[PDB]
């Protein structure tokens, strides 16, 4: 997994 | 001083720590979101942000508190539950990571991304490894 | 011929469609997901697939037929109105595509993506333009 | 126009 761009 | 204006005050601070994310000023970004919290405590989007740049500093417990707090405030919006299965991950808690990544699924359905699938898997696959030591 | 073997024989169709489109060979496309709807015909995504194929050919009649038996079989799938109001708007129908942007917006909600609000934003600007003259 | 990627 990785941090999704954020909104 | 409009409910509007209100809502364009915390969506700017949330802009900021957009651009602030994206320049990899993670410290920045934490206090726009929670800026933008203060400005505007109801919107669950502010916490799945902030959720973000608390993992992206490693800081996953925080990152965990926000992702709830996105859930509490409200329960179908998914981001909320991607940034709770990221932190646990990221935790080595792989089970929880499953479950929050699988909600994901359970609320999008037929409309879940391939994105979504892959974090899915992702979860599947460490819980699966987890149980065969 | 059971249940199982009939979804895999039409999803791995619908992933030679996706793959076609990858390749932008959209004629190719067009048949694989042709094929998976008559192994299956009770999936929108196959439907809604072949309409985007349809559109990339500028066969917009075509895509429209495809979106709505997508949005007739499972309402609740937005890229089916996401394909109808791409294929109203190329057509000059910018009403109707107004209404199928706003549908995903209704489905999605705060789970809306920044691309589908630029498309509902485009169909409302042409919609004012067509009262103005 | 957004165009869309297929599922
Ligand atoms: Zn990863
Ligand atoms: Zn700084
Ligand atoms: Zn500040
Ligand atoms: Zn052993
Ligand atoms: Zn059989
Ligand atoms: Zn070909
Ligand atoms: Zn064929
Ligand atoms: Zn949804
Ligand atoms: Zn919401």
């Amino acid at each position: 997994p990785t941090v999704e761009e954020v909104d | 001083g409009s409910m509007a204006e209100t809502k364009a005050k915390a969506e700017d601070l949330k802009m900021q720590g957009n651009k602030a994310m994206a320049n990899k000023d993670y410290e920045l970004a934490i206090n726009k979101y929670t800026e933008a919290i203060k400005v505007l405590p109801t919107n669950a989007i502010y916490y799945a942000n902030r959720a973000a740049a608390h993992s992206s500093l490693k800081e996953y417990d925080q990152a965990v508190k926000d992702a709830e707090s996105a859930i509490s405030i409200d329960p179908s919006y998914f981001r909320g539950y991607s940034r709770l299965g990221f932190a646990k991950y990221a935790q080595g808690k792989p089970e929880e990571a499953l479950e929050a990544y699988k909600k994901v699924l359970d609320i999008e359905g037929d409309n879940a991304t391939e994105a979504m699938k892959r974090d899915y898997e992702s979860a599947k696959k460490k819980v699966e490894q987890s149980l065969n030591l």
